[PDB]
């Protein structure tokens, strides 16, 4: 019933980095994953999320440009690469499960990533 | 004065019953209504067309 | 031989030369109001030759990539002679239909539709909050559109037109539980439906209650050889069976 | 998008105590609220999903209310395990917009 | 009602075709395996008995659950009534587009102490009451209000420890038939609301303690289960896939028509 | 005074009890019924409508209007395989979604026979013939046209009438058999087969679709009502 994420990245500004949010106990191809976004001085924020039947996915009108968001149906994971890294983009980057429509009920316990030299 | 609603479901028997209550809303599940008529979702067809014979003459 | 019919209505005749058989109904004829069943009390109008004819609806192209289209049908008839007049005039009425959709095509083409006429079909909107406008449900006597892709939830007031899903949010393969043909352009060229009055209420108000949708969906699209001609159009003539109306006021 | 702001930040309250967290919108969300709760390691869960209806495992010391624009969380009983961030999320307009933190302490 | 039986087949060369139809008419196909192959005579005595409108509508299914508090001010619970809260009582009812049935309400009401601080609290058996407001009458806005006499609204009264309260109630409507999809709006205008809450005026349903609150605070809570009696239902229609998202509405978010298995030849 | 007893079972909430119950309104007049078309007296003649059934997914046509369709072309061997799919109508995912399977996972029992129709959508200057067999349990999927044409088989020829019915027929131990997936009650395998080639003329497509349809005979039957696992609910809609 519960969702695991990946560990603690590291990456150089420019370079991209790829998380994951493996879901189980349940069917991974019904409810949509979504991915909220937390620096450590600011409140939550919402990136976007991505339909696991369709492949269709849908962004916020800031984190378009730079995020991207996969899924696979056979390990039952939904994956998420950042690109062009700035110091900005350091932050925590949960996961969670839309139930109906505007509450998430089952959450992530985050990976957390820096940018640094 | 009871109804004789007896047939009860047995496999391949009475029973009494009386209304207590003033309504007919109030009365129990009627569970023995057995009608079939699935001509209406299965042959919609204006003109009526025999298993043999060929459907598009 | 059983692959000709012919339809009289008024003043207008429809020929047909090869068709699969006429689907009528869940099993009934459309017929008058009973005097057991009425509730209103005033007399009604039975013009019965001038609102009972064929009224044919603008045509669309059968692309290769073509997802679907759906008409509504109380209200593509909205515009349509002395039918769209009554309409306006009067608060009331209830009709029957007789649906004929048409396309034809050579020896050489390919395809099959699905021609299903679903009674109250609500629409799901695009964002979940929302529900779709009036604009984006219907248009007079032209076709919306279904999408092979997802409407995404940006937009705020409009129908979310993913064809698997069928815009109501079922499987589109069940969806020949209703009264339904199929025009496969190996053996059939037509589909006609003939549908009786269908609500909860004996007579309904014609202006903000739709009854009835016609959905035509390609399943296997269409396909042809270099050299064939590469414009398929489908066309929709829509009669009223049995129409009467009552309440009559002022224009609206 | 809809400004969520809690223009609390930081509550302090001993044991035992009532607290009162509230959220302010931009304009009228009409009813559409969710009360979300972080606890320090890092997890998050659902507290309240509509302006006053609970979760289920949650305890009954949760209570929310508000109406229209401003609204509000309240804990009767102060309890060791509820010091944690509070968020405030509407679910009206696209896109979802969360609100402010709110981290409590001990008064002394 | 008990199902048709094979009969005896024969070996046949004849120019009969029931293998060969045409699915385009719209009509699904009559055969019987005894004209495709040999059968031998059996007779069944299978019955569809369980798979009538009757045996598969008319079982309790709880709709609804809203809890209260005795001590405490507004703490008192109300909901207006409808089907369609929960996920497995609305995808029966929305096999079929209009219904006409009585119902059967029942009542679980339990409670639960709250943590109090006086000393060896003790507390009798406590009273319940639920009273169903129809649409139009005046509603009460807190617990020792004026409108809880019920002068013509009904109302009924529980004590701790017995039996579960249950009433029945007939068909109320305004048309002949309950709809559960509604294809217009409300206004003339065709703004506004769009969907099936223009046709749900089914009432109001509020829920109080009697008792006063003596020393320790108490919060219950009360289960609401329907059950369709008399059913009868017209135009079946397809089952729903994708999620239910809203109440009001039939909104939702696509999805795929089955799972996904590797190969089209693979078992 | 009348002496009575009360026995076990007394004052419980058994959900599925007929009993009688006070009217909260008495003497209400309902509204008057009326002759509205389709009315539906048993879920058997919901599922003895045809539905068309997925039987192309390929982990990305699941989400498309291909599903449905079957690719059939112009070979240039013999004896090559259609499709094939277990019969396991509430449990298999290809004939899980149908009009048929919807009602089954209501239920957990099952018995009788099954309509398979096929259409044959492609064009009309194009021929051909099928093999469509269904093999009872026992031995393991049929792998040649050799190993399929010893169960229970018709031919098709694709012609003027462009559809046919394949009715598989009820062969089992037992009297019923689960809905879900289970050993003991296994149903079988239902392949297709290539008996001829596809030939088309000069400027025709080579490449042909075949729908298929799936309901139930007269003699069906279903048996301990049960809830359906296709649905599911975290809080209240609201």
């Amino acid at each position: 019933v519960q969702l695991q994420q990946s560990a603690a990245e590291l990456a150089r500004p420019g370079a991209s980095v790829k998380m994951s949010c493996k879901a189980s106990g349940y069917t991974f191809t019904t409810y949509t994953m979504h991915w909220v976004k937390q620096r450590p001085g600011q409140g939550l924020e919402w990136i976007g999320y991505i339909n696991p039947s369709s492949r269709y996915t849908e962004y916020n009108q800031k984190f378009k440009d730079k995020t991207t968001l996969t899924a696979d149906k056979s390990s039952s994971t939904a994956y998420m690469q950042l690109s062009s890294l700035t110091f900005e983009d350091s932050a925590v980057y949960y996961c969670a499960r839309r139930s109906e429509a505007d509450r998430f009920v089952y959450w992530g316990q985050g990976t957390l990533v820096t940018v640094s030299a | 004065m009871g109804a004789q609603v007896s047939t009860q479901k047995t496999g391949a028997i009475h029973y009494t019953n009386i209304n207590y209550y003033k309504d007919a809303a109030s009365n129990s599940a009627n569970r023995q209504d057995f009608t079939q008529d699935p001509g209406k979702f299965t042959e919609p067809v204006k003109d009526i067309m025999v298993k043999t014979m060929p459907a598009l003459n | 031989s059983d692959r000709v019919r012919s339809i009289t209505l008024g003043n207008s005749t429809i020929t047909t030369q090869e068709c699969a058989n006429v689907v009528v109904g869940y099993g009934v004829w459309p017929e008058y109001l009973k005097d057991n069943e009425a509730t209103a009390e005033d007399q009604p109008t039975q013009p019965d030759v001038a609102t009972c004819r064929f009224y044919t609806l603008e045509s669309v192209q059968w692309m290769k990539n073509s997802a679907g289209w759906w008409w509504k049908l109380p209200d593509a008839l909205s515009q349509m002679g002395l039918f769209g007049q009554n309409m306006q005039y009067h608060y009331l009425g209830r009709t029957g239909y007789t649906i004929h959709v048409q396309c034809n095509a050579s020896k050489f083409h390919q395809g099959c539709l699905l021609v299903v006429c679903v009674p109250e079909a609500e629409m799901g909107c695009s964002n979940l909050n929302n529900t779709p406008e009036f604009s984006e449900l219907s248009g007079g006597d032209s076709a919306r559109m279904f999408t092979d892709t997802q409407v995404g939830e940006s937009n705020a007031k409009k129908v979310q037109t993913a064809v698997w899903n069928a815009g109501m949010g079922v499987g589109v393969g069940n969806l020949t539980i209703f009264p339904h043909q199929w025009i496969n352009l190996r053996t059939n060229n037509s589909a006609t439906l003939v549908m009786p009055y269908i609500n909860s209420v004996p007579m309904d108000n014609m202006f903000r209650h739709n009854n009835l949708t016609l959905m035509i969906i390609p399943f296997v699209p269409l396909n042809y050889s270099e050299g064939s001609s590469p414009y398929v159009p489908i066309t929709v003539t829509i009669a009223p069976m049995c129409a009467e109306y009552n309440g009559l006021r002022l224009a609206s | 998008d809809i400004q969520m702001t809690q223009t609390k930040s930081s509550l302090s309250a001993s044991l035992g105590d009532r607290v009162t967290i509230s959220c302010r919108a931009s304009q009228d969300i009409s009813n559409y609220l969710n009360w979300y709760q972080q606890k320090p390691d890092g997890s998050v869960k659902l507290l309240i999903y509509y302006t006053s209806t609970l979760h289920s495992g949650v305890p009954s010391r949760f209570s929310g209310s508000g109406s229209g624009t401003d609204y509000s969380l309240t804990i009767n009983s102060l309890e060791q395990e509820d010091i944690a961030t509070y968020f405030c999320q509407q679910g009206n307009t696209f896109p979802f917009t969360f609100g402010g933190g709110t981290k409590l302490e001990i008064r002394r | 009602a008990r199902v048709a039986d094979t009969i005896s087949s024969r070996p046949t060369n004849s120019e009969s075709i029931p293998a060969l139809t045409a699915a385009e008419t719209g009509h699904t196909s009559q055969v019987v395996p005894s004209d495709t192959m040999q059968t031998r005579h059996v007779k069944n005595y299978h019955s569809r008995s369980e798979s009538s409108i009757e045996n598969f509508l008319c079982r309790s299914a709880c709709v609804y659950y809203a809890t209260y508090t005795n001590n405490s001010k507004k703490g008192f619970a109300e909901w207006v009534i409808n089907t369609r809260q929960v996920a497995q009582l609305r995808r029966k009812l929305e096999l079929f587009t209009y219904l006409r049935f009585d119902l059967e309400l029942t009542f679980v009401i339990t409670s639960a102490q709250q943590p109090s601080t006086a000393s060896s609290v003790d507390a009798p058996v406590q009273t319940h009451q639920i009273m169903y407001v129809p649409p139009g009458g005046p509603v009460p806005t807190k617990v020792k209000d004026y409108a809880w006499q019920t002068s013509t609204n009904p109302s009924v009264f529980w004590t701790e420890g017995n039996a579960p309260p249950r009433m029945s109630i007939p068909f109320i409507s305004i048309g002949n038939a309950y709809s559960c999809f509604y294809d217009g709006w409300t206004q003339f205008s065709r703004n506004g609301v769009y969907g099936i809450n223009t046709l749900n005026n089914m009432g109001t349903l509020y829920m109080r303690h009697v008792n006063e609150a003596g020393q320790g605070p108490i919060k219950s809570t009360v289960r609401i289960y329907f059950k369709p009696k008399h059913v009868k239902a017209w135009v079946p229609r397809p089952p729903r896939l994708c999620q239910y998202e809203k109440q009001k509405n039939v909104n939702f978010s696509p999805i795929g028509v089955t799972t996904s298995r590797t190969d089209i030849i693979t078992t | 005074g009348l002496p009575v007893m009360t026995t076990p079972g007394s004052t419980q909430f058994l959900t599925s009890d007929d009993f009688q119950s006070p009217s909260a309104m008495p003497q209400f007049d309902v509204t008057p019924e009326m002759q509205i078309p389709g009315r539906v007296n048993n879920l058997m003649e919901i599922a003895e409508v045809d539905s068309v059934v997925p039987v192309n997914n390929t982990e990305d046509n699941v989400s498309s209007l291909k599903a449905y369709q079957i690719p059939v072309q112009s070979n240039s061997d013999n004896g090559k395989q259609v499709f094939g799919f277990p019969l396991q109508p509430g449990a298999n995912n290809v004939l899980n979604r149908t009009l048929l399977g919807e009602i089954l996972n209501y239920y957990t029992h099952w018995s009788g026979s099954i309509k398979l129709t096929f259409m044959f959508c492609g064009s009309a200057m194009a021929t051909g013939k099928f093999l469509l067999a269904y093999s009872p349990p026992g031995a393991g999927v049929p792998k040649n046209r050799k190993d399929a044409m010893l169960g229970t088989h018709v031919i098709w020829d694709v012609g003027l009438q462009s559809s046919c019915v394949l009715c598989v027929p009820w062969i089992s131990q037992t009297h019923y058999r689960y809905v879900v997936e289970d050993e003991y009650t296994a149903a079988g395998y239902v392949t297709c087969w290539y008996q001829t080639n596809i030939v088309v003329p000069a400027d025709v497509q080579s490449s042909c679709d075949i729908l298929c349809f799936v309901s139930a005979c007269n003699d069906f039957s279903v048996r301990m009502l049960k809830d359906t696992p296709f649905i599911r609910q975290d809080t209240f809609y609201q």
